RNA sequence: CGACUCUUAGCGGUGGAUCACUCGGCUCGUGCGUCGAUGAAGAACGCAGCUAGCUGCGAGAAUUAAUGUGAAUUGCAGGACACAUUGAUCAUCGACACUUCGAACGCACUUGCGGCCCCGGGUUCCUCCCGGGGCUACGCCUGUCUGAGCGUCGCU
RNA sequence: UGGGUCGGGGUUUCGUACGUAGCAGAGCAGCUCCCUCGCUGCGAUCUAUUGAAAGUCAGCCCUCGACACAAGGGUUUGU
RNA sequence: CGCCGCAGGUGCAGAUCUUGGUGGUAGUAGCAAAUAUUCAAACGAGAACUUUGAAGGCCGAAGUGGAGAAGGGUUCCAUGUGAACAGCAGUUGAACAUGGGUCAGUCGGUCCUGAGAGAUGGGCGAGCGCCGUUCCGAAGGGACGGGCGAUGGCCUCCGUUGCCCUCGGCCGAUCGAAAGGGAGUCGGGUUCAGAUCCCCGAAUCCGGAGUGGCGGAGAUGGGCGCCGCGAGGCGUCCAGUGCGGUAACGCGACCGAUCCCGGAGAAGCCGGCGGGAGCCCCGGGGAGAGUUCUCUUUUCUUUGUGAAGGGCAGGGCGCCCUGGAAUGGGUUCGCCCCGAGAGAGGGGCCCGUGCCUUGGAAAGCGUCGCGGUUCCGGCGGCGUCCGGUGAGCUCUCGCUGGCCCUUGAAAAUCCGGGGGAGAGGGUGUAAAUCUCGCGCCGGGCCGUACCCAUAUCCGCAGCAGGUCUCCAAGGUGAACAGCCUCUGGCAUGUUGGAACAAUGUAGGUAAGGGAAGUCGGCAAGCCGGAUCCGUAACUUCGGGAUAAGGAUUGGCUCUAAGGGCUGGGUCGGUCGCGGCCGGCGCCUAGCAGCCGACUUAGAACUGGUGCGGACCAGGGGAAUCCGACUGUUUAAUUAAAACAAAGCAUCGCGAAGGCCCGCGGCGGGUGUUGACGCGAUGUGAUUUCUGCCCA
RNA sequence: UGAACUAUGCCUGGGCAGGGCGAAGCCAGAGGAAACUCUGGUGGAGGUCCGUAGCGGUCCUGACGUGCAAAUCGGUCGUC
């Protein structure tokens, strides 16, 4: 079988020197030097296990060229937040904020005794 | 090491460039008195300072 | 090619080939010898031949 | 008969003593008694037609100018040089020049990266690229400018 | 005449060679105008040829078969 | 040089004297670790050693192979030489001599921080200095925003520019990784020696574009009055910082500052599964070779498609919609999952290294020829095909678990969102703006050859030592074991020839006996794999345990079991010998055909009882002492009972503190700490005890 | 003047065939009046065992002992 060797003057196993194996139109097999693999987006709830849908996984610096759509979702908080906890900060904002109502009317209310 | 700083390619190469024989015509001159380069080095016999 | 001064960069080399020798370059390669002085491949425009400027210089 | 061994001598080797030599030391004495941010000492790298060392020198690089001298330098070559419309060589040295480190000075170095102001080019002024030049260390004195203080006051 | 080198014979060691043949062989896979109990392969092993095959002086024994070679070389030695 | 005086570094056999030279020893010891060489020829004065060819062997992919890091520094590559060197030789050489050789935006350095190092302020210090790294500093020199203006000029209007207002804590310089983080280059060709760097061809990242390079987006629609048969035009007014999907989210852009929030960078070890590839394997089709004494449609070799796009499989999802589940269901090798929404149906997203396609056949490769440019990326023909398998090996991606009094970096850098300060045009010739498509320019500096080791490094040397990694074929086998082989490599390790004495060194065998030898079974030998049985005392109940002990094992011929794929129709009642619905039927104890692994069990036959046939590969039992165990230790005479250890116990300390460093500073370590902590001791697992004595 | 060897702490990397034993957890079956127990699988723990590479260095008191070596070599070994 043929063997292989390393194409740079890195020698070692480390994170930033892994292959895969290619043929060559020259019916050769030679190393081809991968990528790392990326990472999508971390809901920012800090909750959610899971990572954000509709944005492309890649490494940080790739994101600079990417264009905006592929970074993002069309929502609020899109690309920066689950829409499981966008749902449950609109509810709980708005039910808060009722309640608050709730407190005002009945102090207002209990303050007509003198 | 095929790695190197640009100090250290400089100093070896002018370790290169002295380590020839000296010129036949030295040998002719008036009062020479030298024989041969007795600063010649090998690389296997005598290692550089650095 | 050249031997060249080891300061020089290639952008020096390549004003310095353009106006003694009034030719257009392309891309200027360097190294610096074992024996500590500066070789500059300049590659010549494609208007221009290296052989004729090679012999106008003397060096053919 | 020889071989071998021993002794002595002749000659030849090996070795470098002895002697003779001495552009070196050591000792004493004298006269001067002079380094450096205008960048020292020291180090590195370069520089010759043929040049590795030593020596000399700094990209003007085994030396430029000037002055004195007055026909060489030399290992080889080459080429000057009316020696008066000035001159080889050597000496002297007052002009000029003097790479990079180094107190070492933009920041940093077993790597490299800035900032400001001019000039030139691609621009065809507007600020991007390339090149060139000048600056950009710490401490400190005098003065200057800009300031701070519910420090001491004055006027309002 | 000689001693060699092959060959032959003897001795001896091991244990029955390859090939061929077999209605020998646990069986299995194909062919059925066939065959009327058969034919075509694979198959360790067995049987016969076959006490065969192979080795055997190099420090075994005897040859008188074949082949070539052998009256050559050097250094010395005297009462 | 003699004589008269003067002055000494003034007399050698020794000092294991100092330096230099030379003997005997002695043509002696020696040139013996890793199996091995032989034939012919060439060159040449000369050949055991060079070169070529032919054999026979070895390394045997955990290499004697192919490449790197450190280190070396020219040893690299040609040509020549035969002085010295390569412990024999040499026509050879890592020697000598003369020339040549290392080409980068995308391979690294460079950038970031890490453990740490280290200025300034401050403190100390006789002093050179050293302490300290946020501490006892007036430590932000920046900014689109706004204003006052110089209008410096294509003074239209936008750039510049000094000052003022407002905003501005990485709150600390700087250094610190060629294995950490870190955008973006691949394929083919080419040299005597360089190539991911040269050439050819395909890309791609970052940066810049002021007067704006081109498109596209923004963004160009409605209402009313009129003309006009209508179509279509004119005037006025009002919008317009994009759009789709229930949703997950999608579409080519998709205005927006200071500020805030978040993400990525950015995370251990181990297990078990699954997907993808490379390799290996099997069945054919070609091309070229090998064998052909006989047989063999045979045996061997070979039989491509880079990056970057587009599309499609495949994998994953703790993503969405419907709906509401117990007779609970789904489901994994294991798990695990569900009224906090299962099963089912339909979607969405991510990865896509696989396939197709652009690249692309024009190249490459294999063959077969034809011409030459003394040594043409020559010219040409033909081919570069179809399939199948897997607990296979190696990478990779993913899923899901386990372990931790252990929880497994930081920072550069990049991005998303929240908010809405602002900016832009009056319906146009549109404006501000644009992370969309295409176009233009640039990417400086340093390294880059070679060796990387039984000869290029360190060990005084071409030294059996040491020295960090990557790739990894066939057979046997449990296997990266050992043994044999292919690709690749080599010449047996600084000499050869002839003999086959003693004594060695290394390795075997030995009748009968069986430790009688010896301090002592030291050394050697016995045993050994796997299958089926069978296993005691004791025990901390886990072990002991492969306890002990026993049988079997080959070859050949069969048999049996262990799976995966599709298809199961009663029919023209008609026409798109086939298609739409249906009167028209009962596999429902499942069949039919095809395909493919190894493994197990059973049996017959068979050999001179031989069969784990080489290789691989535990002797066992009964006790006593010590140490609980695993671990560690005197590198170079001691591996132990010694040290450590968990466990037990004791002591100090509440921070103005305990213990400790410090020449010094209210300096520093524990301490990013706080009694379940830190510091100091002793004993040494478990079990059981731990008595008396404070003179 | 030295931590290029060694000792120890920290930072950042790399690496360790093939088998045996069979811990918790889980499934099923069986027995029982219950309480509960038994059996077969599954699973894959452990400063676990045999044993490579690696790391070490027991014994031969082997070789060598003007050595290959100013500490190396062979077998046998400890751990893995
Ligand atoms: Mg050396
Ligand atoms: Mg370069
Ligand atoms: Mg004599
Ligand atoms: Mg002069
Ligand atoms: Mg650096
Ligand atoms: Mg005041
Ligand atoms: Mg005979
Ligand atoms: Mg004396
Ligand atoms: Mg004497
Ligand atoms: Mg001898
Ligand atoms: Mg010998
Ligand atoms: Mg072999
Ligand atoms: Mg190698
Ligand atoms: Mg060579
Ligand atoms: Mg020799
Ligand atoms: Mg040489
Ligand atoms: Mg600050
Ligand atoms: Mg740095
Ligand atoms: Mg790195
Ligand atoms: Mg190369
Ligand atoms: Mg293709
Ligand atoms: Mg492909
Ligand atoms: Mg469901
Ligand atoms: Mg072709
Ligand atoms: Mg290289
Ligand atoms: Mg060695
Ligand atoms: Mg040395
Ligand atoms: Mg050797
Ligand atoms: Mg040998
Ligand atoms: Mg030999
Ligand atoms: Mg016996
Ligand atoms: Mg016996
Ligand atoms: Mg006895
Ligand atoms: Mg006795
Ligand atoms: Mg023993
Ligand atoms: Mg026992
Ligand atoms: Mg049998
Ligand atoms: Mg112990
Ligand atoms: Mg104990
Ligand atoms: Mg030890
Ligand atoms: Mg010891
Ligand atoms: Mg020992
Ligand atoms: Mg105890
Ligand atoms: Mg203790
Ligand atoms: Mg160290
Ligand atoms: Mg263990
Ligand atoms: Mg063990
Ligand atoms: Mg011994
Ligand atoms: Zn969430």
């Amino acid at each position: 079988v043929q063997r292989l060797t390393y194409r740079r003057r890195l020698s070692y196993n480390t994170a930033s020197n892994k292959t895969r194996l290619s043929r060559t139109p020259g019916n050769r097999i030679v190393y081809l030097y991968t990528k790392k693999v990326g990472k999508a987006p971390k809901s920012a709830c800090g909750v959610c296990p899971g990572r954000l849908r509709g944005v492309r996984a890649v490494r940080p610096k790739v994101l600079m060229r990417l264009s905006k759509t592929k970074k993002h979702v069309s929502r609020a908080y899109g690309g920066s937040m689950c829409a499981k906890c966008v749902r449950d900060r609109i509810k709980r904002a708005f039910l808060i904020e009722e309640q608050k109502i709730v407190v005002k009317v009945l102090k207002a209310q209990a303050q007509s005794q003198k | 090491s095929s790695h190197k700083t640009f100090r250290i390619k400089r100093f070896l190469a002018k370790k290169q460039k002295q380590n020839r024989p000296i010129p036949q015509w030295i040998r002719m001159k008036t009062g020479n008195k030298i024989r041969y380069n007795s600063k010649r080095r090998h690389w296997r016999r005598t290692k550089l300072g650095l | 090619v050249f031997i060249v001064d080891v300061k020089a960069n290639k952008h020096q080399i390549k004003q310095a080939v353009k106006k003694l020798y009034d030719i257009d370059v392309a891309k200027v390669n360097t190294l610096i010898r074992p024996d500590g002085e500066k070789k500059a491949y300049v590659r010549l425009a494609p208007d221009y031949d290296a052989l004729d400027v090679a012999n106008k210089i003397g060096i053919i």
